[PDB]
């Protein structure tokens, strides 16, 4: 036959296929260096759209420095220095001898500290494990002429911190121009000499012999040179600390860098390489202004790319060096001057974004800022272009936005701001993460105030596409991402705004949603572009171009789905919505969950978001079934077949987004009920619990496919017993774990509550569980075995609620009143209804035989005596409130049966006592 | 409100809130302000059923509006102008362009 | 590549052609005959549906004139409702089983866009008016009527798309009659 369970559980099986395909479309995304490692001649591919809504850079605010400062301006004697500290969220000033740290959070918090002598340089570095207080979570190092202080910063919360100063040690007259540190502690000088010093500080004297708890060593100073000086070196201008490949650098005044390795345990000193920039430059200019160029700065590049370092030239050019090679030139957007000759003062670089501050006036610096821009990256990774065989040899797939601003006040230091936890995504793969990351912020010190400077997402630069309203530009953005990706944003637009918003019970997970940073107009213009981008799905032949080499059988082409733009849109945002989840177990080791709640709240919210999007969308259509499929006219039932593959795969989709909204429910409530306390308690086997760590978020979602009760259901197992085991309230958590995860659990806590009944006794609080047990089974009525319930309130000896419970129930087997009307051609429905009701006051006519026989059997036994008059009473009243209690019904057949209980008791007298028209 | 939220009868909730704040809306008087703090509770405390009822979207679209054009008129009667005009472009009420 | 206008494709003209004709001419009875373009219109669009697949007719919307002659030509749902009542009543309809179970259905979702359009307390006790709920009574009639003599010739998925017609049509004539006793209070 047709089977709709098989043919749901192969849908959902391909979307998961499907989701997988996307998901590894997310991760793949190459390295853009790769192509251009070989390329011997400059870069220059800057992509603009002649429009401003393009700007891949924004200012977002200014603030001018505190008047403390502006007033130490006012008194500066011999020197100033700007810095920045997003490492504790501060800035640094310093104005001759003071030091001032400022908060650019929205606290302007002020710190000053003073010393005696004049400050060469200053920064903050990460302590020594084990080597203070665990309260001083930095070490700021303040150098001067004569000295170099260590003062711990010490914590009393997350933001404020004592400047407590720990350790000094002379400068010995060298000037200290750069500073620099590590992850376990080192702290690394450069000096004017030439040489790179390095600070043994420690908590406990250094050595056996000594009281040195502070020391510096001179560690590029070969033991021959201190007894032949055969020249001086070049001053040291920039030191860096690459982490991630544990290698030291340093820049000279001559524009000559060194590289040294640190080891892999921080364990080093090792010298590898020098290299010679302009001789470097000079060799591919031969092997194929100028003359008064130099290396202003060097930076890092990111980790996972095959360049290790950067070095930028005094002209805007940037040299992308492995230790091997330089391996890329690229030239200056033409925002750098034709003429040649700008004055260039400061260079940075953080992840595929760079900036270039140049003197314009004495009171104005223009800062030119570049992105890294991937659309070209983006599309040919998600949409196969048609047009083969393209001569991609020559194209030099560095894709940069330039954009230009004009800033009064000096530019003095730039830095990559900390809005994001753990790492930062390489710029080639930030689109993977869009949506868990805030915009990459950048912080512009001057000699004015701080300018703080976002970094565009994909999806904030479309919202901005969108609100010029130009449908060109919009239309633009759609071909140059691709149809996919577009739709993919409008998507992600449509998450973010007001509209799209289905409601948490806030009543149990207070206020933490997706930032609703998307206006109704800007999202419905999204929608609208996404419906007239979509197109159709469709059927195609792959085109498999022979080579002409011969016949001896060709293969047969199939026959091949593409489905719509809106489609492979939703699934290039659910699959990133699901990256950081779908790969990985969703319990560590240690017992506990692997994400937080608010984690697990940002993804609720976007899956929510996304299955209200689409109900509201209309990609399926309500009411519509499976459309089931069978096993100028041909090409009709190619888009006929087509469109019903979509919509059975869109149904696939949603069951997928529906099962990881309640996975990731179900999660939060687990988390809220000590998740490790339920994790180590429950029932799941202990060579299981040894390889949770193993189960991930989409092995989970399959586990159920495959009683086998999953991963899941022996977590609620724990749940559900470690409330009892506490007598904490099992209803209002069962309500939530039923609306976002009635009878089958209900009628298990009846009989849970009747068996404490059954094991403890008749108590005011057991007697409350018999009430609560009869108002239970009535709020799941008639969905229960009622025979079995009837023995436990027999058992039980609670008879005054089996008669109601047994007339509700007979009610909601007929809530239509159908065997009330008798009929002369009786429905096989009412044959059906009058033998169940038959069978339900059947169980009053088993109570009161009952009764009677526990009566008889008690009197068969009393063979000498007098006082079970009582007794005697008390029973026949129960009996006469069971005949009420039924006298009051309205059911003529449960009349019946009690008159032919009463006629066959021989009670003739009651008939007497009684007055119901059905007696006649 | 408080007895039609007993009996979750939340259109009335919204027909009510909606009716007593926007006479009081410009209002600088005491009522208006308990009325707006009561507002923010009937948001925290409530807005998943306020939300999720098949008449009312209008009231609880409404209600929505309401409790920013208070908090509009919060920053204009306290001289805010630039959080003001932050609070009513995100109203979307008004163009912002012809 | 002998393109392929869709059943969409069509009625996207075809709708196109009739509103931006009828916003220079409305109301002009002489050069918009309302009652002939929709009894034409709705007839040719049958005459091109019948022929074609069962999800080709999945493209084609039942409003695909009725919503159009309101969203851009202003004509009153109300209006309209009196038209199709002409139409139905006045036409070839009555001849065919398929041709009177489609613009019944056209009719049926026209008064399905109207009680989406009705506010006041006048509205409702014009759609509660004996002359709207007996003719709402007579197409539900007419529609079930004929749709119990074609329940063994139709196929099992169009059965079932009559079926979810025919519990709308009764609460459509559900909403007439509570229109009707939410006057009494």
């Amino acid at each position: 036959p047709f089977n709709k369970e098989e043919d749901l559980k192969k849908i959902f099986l391909n979307s998961i296929e499907s989701i997988d395909s996307s998901i590894d479309k997310v991760a793949t995304i190459p390295d853009p260096t790769l192509k251009v490692l070989y390329k011997r001649d400059p870069g220059f591919n800057y992509f603009d759209g002649g429009s401003y809504f393009w700007s891949t850079l924004v200012i977002e605010k200014h603030i001018e420095l505190p008047q403390e400062i502006t007033n130490g301006y006012l008194s500066t004697s011999t020197k100033s220095l700007l810095g920045l500290f997003p490492e504790i969220g501060r800035a640094w000033i310093s104005i001759d001898q003071t030091l001032y740290l400022w908060d650019y959070r929205d606290s302007g918090e002020l710190i000053s500290h003073n010393l005696s002598q004049i400050i060469t340089n200053c920064a903050l570095i990460q302590p020594k494990k084990n080597t203070f207080k665990d309260a001083v979570k930095k070490v700021m190092v303040v150098c001067t002429h004569v000295e170099i202080f260590l003062f711990a910063l010490c914590y009393s919360n997350e933001t404020k911190f004592e400047i407590l100063s720990t350790l000094s040690i002379p400068s010995d007259n060298i000037f200290i121009t750069d500073i620099v540190g590590t992850k376990e502690g080192r702290i690394f000088l450069s000096g004017q000499d030439g040489n790179i010093y390095e600070i043994e500080y420690s908590k406990d004297n250094l050595f056996w012999f000594s009281n040195e708890k502070i020391k510096k060593i001179n560690l590029t100073q070969t033991f021959f040179n201190s007894f032949i000086n055969l020249s001086k070196k070049k001053e040291i201008i920039q030191l860096i600390y690459d982490e991630d490949r544990y290698l030291l650098y340093s820049l000279s005044k001559d524009s000559t860098i060194n590289v040294y390795s640190l080891g892999k345990i921080g364990d080093k000193f090792e010298h590898l390489k020098t290299i010679y920039p302009i001789n470097d430059i000079d060799s591919l200019f031969n092997n194929n202004s100028r003359k008064n160029m130099v290396i202003m700065s060097i930076h890092i590049s990111p980790k996972e790319t095959e360049f290790n370092f950067i070095a930028i030239l005094s002209s805007g050019e940037r040299l992308y060096y492995t230790l091997n090679r330089l391996a890329y030139i690229r030239s200056p957007p033409n925002n750098v001057d034709n003429n040649g000759n700008s004055n260039i003062h400061y260079t940075y670089y953080s992840n595929g974004v760079f900036f270039t501050a140049s003197e314009v006036s004495d009171q104005e610096d223009r800062l030119v800022g570049t992105t890294l821009f991937g659309n070209d990256i983006i599309k040919s990774h998600y949409e196969t272009s048609k047009s083969g065989f393209s001569n991609q040899i020559s194209q030099d797939t560095l894709s940069e936005k330039s954009n230009l601003f004009s800033i009064r006040g000096r530019v003095s230091v730039i830095k990559e701001d900390i809005v994001n936890d753990g790492k930062p995504t390489v710029y080639y793969k930030e689109l993977s993460n869009e949506h868990m990351n805030t915009p990459r912020r950048f912080l512009c010190l001057n000699s004015l105030g701080l300018h703080f400077i976002s970094k565009l997402r994909y999806v904030d630069l479309l919202q901005n596409i969108l609100s010029s309203n130009n449908p060109q530009d919009i239309d633009n953005f759609f071909d140059a991402f691709g149809k996919i990706i577009a739709s993919s944003l409008c998507i992600s637009l449509y998450c973010s705004s007001p509209h799209s918003s289905i409601l948490l019970h806030d009543q149990v997970y207070s206020g933490i949603s997706i930032p609703k940073t998307t206006t109704t107009r800007i999202a419905d213009l999204a929608m609208t572009f996404l419906r007239r981008k979509s197109g159709k799905p469709q059927y195609y032949q792959p085109v498999v171009i022979q080579q002409m080499f011969g016949d001896m059988g060709a293969p047969v082409n199939k026959t091949e789905l593409m489905y719509s733009n809106a489609y492979n849109g939703l699934l290039a945002y659910l699959a990133r919505v699901l990256y950081p989840l779908w790969n990985q177990s969703v319990v560590t080791s240690a017992g506990c969950s692997y994400w937080s709640i608010v984690q697990l709240q940002l993804f609720q919210s976007h899956l929510s978001n996304l299955l209200s999007f689409l109900d509201i969308s209309q990609l399926i259509p309500k009411g519509q079934e499976i459309p089931i499929i069978k096993i100028s006219s041909n090409e009709i039932y190619g888009e006929d077949e087509a469109i019903k593959n979509e919509k059975r795969s869109l149904i696939g989709l949603k069951n997928i987004i529906v099962k990881s909204i309640q996975i990731l429910n179900l999660f939060l409530i687990l988390s809220q009920y000590n998740f490790k306390q339920l994790f180590d308690s429950s029932s799941i086997e202990l060579d299981i619990k040894r390889k949770i760590d193993l189960l991930k978020f989409r092995d989970i979602l399959n586990s159920d496919i495959l009683t086998s009760n999953s991963t899941l259901t022996l977590l609620i197992d724990s749940l559900m017993k470690t409330l009892n085991s506490h007598n904490i309230n099992i209803d209002q958590v069962s309500n939530q774990l039923e609306t976002e995860c009635k009878e089958n659990r209900e009628l298990y806590k009846v009989k849970e509550k009747l068996n404490m009944v059954l094991r403890d006794g008749s108590t005011y609080f057991t007697d409350s569980l018999v009430k609560d047990s009869a108002l239970i089974l009535d709020s799941i009525s008639p969905n229960y075995n009622l025979s079995e319930i009837v023995d436990l309130f027999i058992a039980i000896k609670a008879f005054n609620y089996v008669t109601p419970l047994c007339l509700q129930y007979a009610q909601d087997l007929d809530p239509r009143g159908i065997t009330l009307i008798p009929s002369n051609n009786p429905s096989d429905e009412f044959k059906l209804k009058l033998s169940q009701k038959k069978s339900t006051f059947q169980e009053i006519i088993k109570l009161l035989n009952f009764i009677q026989s526990d009566n008889n059997n008690n009197n068969n036994n009393s063979g000498g005596g007098g006082g079970d008059n009582n007794n005697y009473n008390n029973t026949f009243e129960i009996i006469d409130i069971i005949i009420q209690q039924v006298l009051v019904c309205q059911d003529r057949l449960a009349h019946e049966m009690i008159y032919s209980w009463i006629l066959n008791n021989g009670m003739t007298s009651k008939f007497f006592e009684i007055n119901t028209p059905f007696i006649t | 409100i408080e007895f039609w939220i007993m009996i979750e009868e939340y259109p009335r909730v919204l027909e009510i809130y909606n009716s007593r704040i926007s006479v009081l809306l410009t209002s600088i008087s005491s009522e208006r302000d308990q009325l707006y703090q009561f507002g923010k509770q009937l948001f925290n405390d409530y807005q998943g059923r306020l939300k999720t009822t098949s008449t009312a979207r209008t009231s609880y679209l409404a209600f929505e509006q309401l409790l920013k054009l208070c908090d509009f008129f919060d920053l204009y009667n306290k001289e805010k102008y630039q959080e003001a005009i932050q609070k009513i472009e995100n109203l979307e009420i008004l163009p912002i362009s012809e | 590549d002998g393109l392929k206008i869709s059943v969409g494709g069509v009625i996207e003209s075809l709708v196109s052609k009739i509103s931006n004709i009828g916003y220079d001419f409305y109301p002009n009875e002489i050069t918009f005959p309302v009652e002939f373009i929709i009894n034409y219109g709705e007839r040719a669009i049958f005459n091109f549906s019948r022929n074609k697949s069962e999800a080709e007719k999945k493209e084609i919307s039942p409003n695909w004139l009725t919503s159009s002659l309101h969203d851009h030509v202003k004509i009153d749902y109300w209006i309209l409702v009196d038209y199709y009542n002409n139409t139905i009543e006045k036409g070839s309809w009555k001849e065919e089983d398929e041709s009177l179970i489609y613009i019944t259905s056209v009719y049926f979702y026209l008064v399905e866009s109207l009680i989406n359009t009705i506010q006041t307390a006048t509205e409702r006790r014009l759609f509660s008016s004996k002359q709207i709920l007996q003719s709402l009574e007579n197409r539900e009639s007419t529609f079930k009527s004929i749709f119990n003599r074609q329940r063994s010739s139709l196929n099992q998925e169009t059965i079932k798309k009559l079926e979810q017609l025919l519990i709308k049509f009764e609460k459509i004539i559900s909403i007439s009659k509570s229109f009707k006793d939410f006057r009494g209070y």
